[PDB]
Order: structure tokens, then C-alpha cells, then sequence
């Protein structure tokens, strides 16, 4: 019953420095190598480097020039520092323990939960919420949350009431550096003037909550 | 399996860095693959002299200083050079007695070949520095 | 470095069938190869190490084989839990390298389902901002592939749309897609008919859904 907790900054501007820390709970720290691995939707899974109790390090060559991995043997903590970050370094960073059956520790048997790190020059902003009104036997309506930074943003329908027909779409980063997504729900065309439909959008990074009513045109 | 077999000569399998094959530090070599630590280059100083300098793959090879000749296997001890026609023995080095010779700056004196025993003449009589060269056998 | 290439990119199979995934190394990696499964939002989980051995918590239907440059991961009988992305991983000391594959998504095979299309005209609120957002919705379709093109007064729009698509639904194993055309209010008011045409295997012919800017 060993387990890893990680934490650190999740939103950086370019040229700044990524810093993250992993803590091992419930086992020894010396017998193992401890790795940092990141996962990009562009560049996929990529190993960054590893360290042991002795502070012996190996780095991925593609990164060695800006990486540092260090260890704090008094708290069973190792930590990653990546300098001069760029939009390319946006990814989920994992800590992990190396495992191998033989005289090599060459796979990964235990993983942190992951810490998503975003880098962007965009300054923080709140969503404009616009409606997607239906017409007239199934109808469809929804909300368009637009021009917000950074992630995340939550979107509920009818303060949690309506869940069945909902599809919330993954946000997409526009050329401005701002995200946009749309939520939609299919409802019976009968219930269109009867039942009233409201989408509640929460964007905690800007302290913005918005409830917009979708009424037929 | 065991992946240190993968590491060539010139590198060692680093047990601190998870069996990666890093090259050998300065003044050090590994002559085979698979080694977990590199070996220290022999240094040739004083009585000895560096013949082949040491690489990452190969040790250094030591000659013996002028006037001396390598004695043992791998030039480990180092003995002195008498001249051609002499033999160093107990108490220093002396010329070879008549009828004996030594063609090298090393070693003992051997007696001349006796040509008469194979029915052979003596084409050139021996010195202290060369053996007798025998003539044609009387079976021709 | 050494590069691992998985194939096919994605795999569509019905539950209870047998999944066979492949990994090809650019040079030999002996048997120092592992397989991981990754479910959405979770860390990868080690399944197979040393090309052919299960890790501790892995059930019997998982199996690995291969040595050298060609490795296969076999799931003997797919179960709902097993529909995820599978990655392979290799390590070498000569030359030093640690790399993963690009992944193989294993997807639930369904019968084809034509989309339900809906177009949405820009909100009057938004047109005060100076930008217009037209939105096409394709609802509950399979397979994931679908061509969606915008026609504005019969002219075909190019670099101003962004698509976006949900993960396979939990219950019915379908996808949903959303095309969002964005023009400036000025450019939006020069034109009358805003049409979205959708081509999909499930449809006998494309379906167009449009509106006039007046109404
Ligand atoms: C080769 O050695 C010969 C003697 O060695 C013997 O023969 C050889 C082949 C081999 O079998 C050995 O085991 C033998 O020991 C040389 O011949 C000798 O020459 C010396 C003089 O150079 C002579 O000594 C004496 O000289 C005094 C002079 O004061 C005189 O009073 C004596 O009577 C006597 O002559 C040896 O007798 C003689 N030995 C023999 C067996 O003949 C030989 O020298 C050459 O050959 C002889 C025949 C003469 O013509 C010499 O002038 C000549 O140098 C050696 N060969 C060479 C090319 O040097």
C-alpha cells in the first residue's frame, strides 16, 4: 500500500520555469528509481528522467539541457524543474516508480495521479455564454460558452436536474489563446414551451457564474 | 535476463544509474563487454616507458627503458641488457666462453652447433655473436 | 532514438471478441518491452513486462508475446473494462533510450448510426459583440468518421470552422460532433443562406440543414 501524491504550479507563462514535486507515502525510498513522465496530445508519452536516493540522475537527451531532477531524502520527495517553458511543454506530468523483475528497473509499475500543466501568454478572462435556440419529433438546444481562459469551466443543465440527453463538448483553444466549448441536450419537441431550460456555467478561475435561459426563436 | 552483457568494451554498466552503459572515466579502460566498473590504466613510469598508450578499450603497454629488456609476461619485471656475445649471470655480465654464443642482448649463451655429427662441414665458423652455419648434408 | 510504432491506430471490435495489437521497434530491443493500458483521465497501468509476463493485478485474458522488433498484445476476450488506449514501451542501454508508442485505441464496434443534424444561428446577444458563431451538431452517430462542410450562399467555407467530438457514449457507443463556424459580424451580414452539409456512411445521401439570416 504505497502511493504517490504530486503537486505544483499548473499555469505558467512562456520563459518561466515548471516546478513539480512528488511525495512517496508508505514504503521505503532507497530501493527504487523514481521517474518523471509527461503526456501530450501532440507528442504523446515521453519519459523525462529518473533519480534515486543517491541523487544519481539520468535524463531524456531531448530535454537534458532544461531539466533538473532533485531529491529530498528527509521527506521522501523528489521534484522536477523544467526551465524556459514554451507552449510545447503543456502536458500532464506524472511521477512514477520504476520496476523490473531482474537486475534492471526498466518499466513503470506505480504512477501518480498526474498534474496537468498549461503554458500560455493569455491572461485570465471569463466566458461569454450565448444560447443555441431550437426550432420546430425531437428538438435540440444548448449553450455556447465562448472566449474564456483558463480551463476548466463547468456546465450543468437545470441546476443538475437535466442529465439524460446532454453532450458537453471538449473545449478547443482558438487562435486568440481562449477556449470555447458548447453544451447541448436533446429534449422532446412537445416539452418546448412547457418545460423551461436553463444552463448554468461555472468558471472558477475568474469567479464567474452565469445562468442563461434558452428560449425558442 | 541481464542487460549489462549489452555494454561494449569502452563502457561499464553503471549500477547507480540503472544499468546504462556510460563510457570509461579518465585514466581508465574496459577491455571486454559487460563490466560493472572500469579498470585503472597501468602507468609506465621510471624503469618502464609507455609503448602503446591506453585507450578506453585497451590498457597501456609498457616498454623498458633503453639498456633494459622486458622480463616477464606483459613486461612486468625488468632486466638489464648485456651486449651481443655476452651473458648476464650471477655477479654481472661476462662474455661467452670460446665455443659458446649469444645473438641477443638477452639470455644465456648456448654452445655452437656441432656440424660433424650430421656429417656436415662448417660453412662459416661461429663467433660469440653468431652460431656456426653448417654445410650440405652428405645425403645429396 | 529507437522508435516504437503501433498499428492499427485504432481497433473497433465487439465485446467478447479477441483483440490483437502490434508494436514494431525500429531496431531490436530484445525483450525489454512493456504494455500499458490507459483509461480516460487515469494514469497508465502496467499490464505486461519483459514482452510476455503479466504484472501483479492483471487478469488472465491479457497476454503478450514477441522478441526483437515485433511484439503483439493479445486480449483473449474483450470485456467492457478493456476498451481503452494501449501503449507499448521499451528501454535500452546501448544505445541509451526510453520510448513509448503512439498508442492503439480499442473502440466498441456498433452498427452504423446516421447522425441527427441541427444548425443553430448566432445569438442576437453575440452579434452586439461584433462576431458571429454558427454551430452545426451531429448527434449520436457511428462510425466516428463524418465530413461536415459549411456553405454560405452556396460558397464553400475553408479556414474558419473548428470541429469537436465527444468520447464514445457510455450506453449506446455513439459519437457526437460539433462544427463551429465563426465569422465577423460584418462578413456575416453580407450573406443570406447558412448551410451545413453532412456526409456520413449511415446516410443514403448527404443531409443539408440551413437557415436564412433574416428569420
Ligand atoms: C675457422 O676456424 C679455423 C679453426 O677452427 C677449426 O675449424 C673450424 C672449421 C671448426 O671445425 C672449429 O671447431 C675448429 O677449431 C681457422 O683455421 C685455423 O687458423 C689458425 C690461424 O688463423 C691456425 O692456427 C695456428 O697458426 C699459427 C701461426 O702462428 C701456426 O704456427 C700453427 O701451426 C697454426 O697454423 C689453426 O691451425 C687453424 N685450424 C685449422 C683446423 O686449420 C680458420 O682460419 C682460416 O683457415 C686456416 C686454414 C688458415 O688459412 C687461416 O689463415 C684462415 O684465417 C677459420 N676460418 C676463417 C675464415 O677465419
Amino acid at each position: 500500500q504505497v502511493q504517490l501524491q504530486q503537486w505544483g504550479a499548473g499555469l505558467l507563462k512562456p520563459s518561466e520555469t515548471l516546478s513539480l514535486t512528488c511525495a512517496v507515502y508508505g514504503g521505503s525510498f532507497s530501493g527504487y528509481y523514481w521517474s518523471w513522465i509527461r503526456q501530450s496530445p501532440e507528442k504523446g508519452l515521453e519519459w523525462i528522467g529518473e533519480i534515486n536516493h543517491g541523487g544519481y540522475v539520468t535524463y531524456n537527451p531531448s530535454l537534458e539541457s532544461r531539466v533538473t531532477i532533485s531529491v529530498d531524502t528527509s521527506k521522501n520527495q523528489f521534484s522536477l524543474k523544467l526551465s524556459s517553458v514554451t507552449a510545447a511543454d503543456t502536458a500532464v506530468y506524472y511521477c512514477a516508480r520504476d520496476y523490473g523483475p531482474g537486475n534492471y528497473d526498466w518499466y513503470f509499475d506505480l504512477w501518480g495521479r498526474g498534474t496537468l500543466v498549461t503554458v500560455s501568454s493569455a491572461s485570465t478572462k471569463g466566458p461569454s455564454v450565448f444560447p443555441l435556440a431550437p426550432s420546430s419529433g425531437t428538438a435540440a438546444l444548448g449553450c455556447l460558452v465562448k472566449d474564456y481562459f483558463p480551463e476548466p469551466v463547468t456546465v450543468s443543465w437545470n441546476s443538475g436536474a437535466l442529465t439524460s440527453g446532454v453532450h458537453t463538448f471538449p473545449a478547443v483553444l482558438q487562435s486568440s489563446g481562449l477556449y470555447s466549448l458548447s453544451s447541448v441536450v436533446t429534449v422532446p419537441s412537445s416539452s418546448l414551451g412547457t418545460q423551461t431550460y436553463i444552463c448554468n456555467v461555472n468558471h472558477k478561475p475568474s469567479n464567474t457564474k452565469v445562468d442563461k435561459k434558452v428560449e425558442p426563436k | 535476463q541481464d542487460p549489462c552483457s549489452n555494454c561494449p568494451a569502452g563502457t561499464f554498466c553503471d549500477n547507480n544509474r540503472n544499468q546504462i552503459c556510460s563510457p570509461c572515466p579518465p585514466n581508465s579502460f574496459s577491455s571486454a563487454g559487460g563490466q560493472r566498473t572500469c579498470d585503472i590504466c597501468r602507468q609506465c613510469k621510471g624503469v618502464f616507458r609507455t609503448r602503446k598508450e591506453c585507450s578506453s578499450t585497451s590498457n597501456a603497454e609498457c616498454d623498458c627503458t633503453p639498456g633494459f629488456h622486458c622480463l616477464g609476461a606483459g613486461c612486468s619485471m625488468c632486466e638489464q641488457d648485456c651486449k651481443q656475445g655476452q651473458e648476464l649471470t650471477k655477479k654481472g655480465c661476462k662474455d661467452c666462453c670460446f665455443g659458446t654464443f649469444n645473438d641477443q642482448k638477452r639470455g644465456i649463451c648456448r654452445p655452437w652447433t656441432n656440424c660433424s655429427l650430421d656429417g656436415k662441414s662448417v660453412l662459416v665458423n661461429g663467433t660469440k655473436e653468431r652460431d656456426v652455419v653448417c654445410g650440405p648434408s652428405p645425403e645429396n | 532514438e529507437i522508435v516504437l510504432t503501433q498499428s492499427p491506430a485504432t481497433l473497433s471490435l465487439s465485446p467478447g471478441e479477441r483483440a490483437t495489437l502490434s508494436c514494431r521497434a525500429s531496431q531490436s530491443v530484445s525483450s525489454y518491452l512493456a504494455w500499458y493500458q490507459q483509461k480516460p483521465g487515469q494514469a497508465p497501468r502496467l499490464l505486461i513486462y519483459d514482452a510476455s509476463n503479466r504484472a501483479t493485478g492483471i487478469p488472465a485474458r491479457f497476454s503478450g508475446s514477441g522478441s526483437g522488433t515485433d511484439f503483439t498484445l493479445t486480449i483473449s476476450s474483450l470485456e467492457p473494462e478493456d476498451f481503452a488506449v494501449y501503449y507499448c514501451q521499451q528501454r535500452s542501454n546501448w544505445p541509451p533510450a526510453l520510448t513509448f508508442g503512439g498508442g492503439t485505441k480499442v473502440e466498441i464496434k456498433r452498427t452504423v448510426a446516421a447522425p441527427s443534424v441541427f444548425i443553430f444561428p448566432p445569438s442576437d446577444e453575440q452579434l452586439k459583440s461584433g462576431t458571429a458563431s454558427v454551430v452545426c451538431l451531429l448527434n449520436n452517430f457511428y462510425p466516428r468518421e463524418a465530413k461536415v462542410q459549411w456553405k454560405v450562399d452556396n460558397a464553400l467555407q475553408s479556414g474558419n470552422s473548428q470541429e469537436s467530438v465527444t468520447e464514445q457514449d457510455s450506453k449506446d457507443s455513439t459519437y457526437s460532433l460539433s462544427s463551429t463556424l465563426t465569422l465577423s459580424k460584418a462578413d456575416y451580414e453580407k450573406h443570406k443562406v447558412y448551410a451545413c452539409e453532412v456526409t456520413h456512411q449511415g446516410l443514403s445521401s448527404p443531409v443539408t440543414k440551413s437557415f436564412n439570416r433574416g428569420e
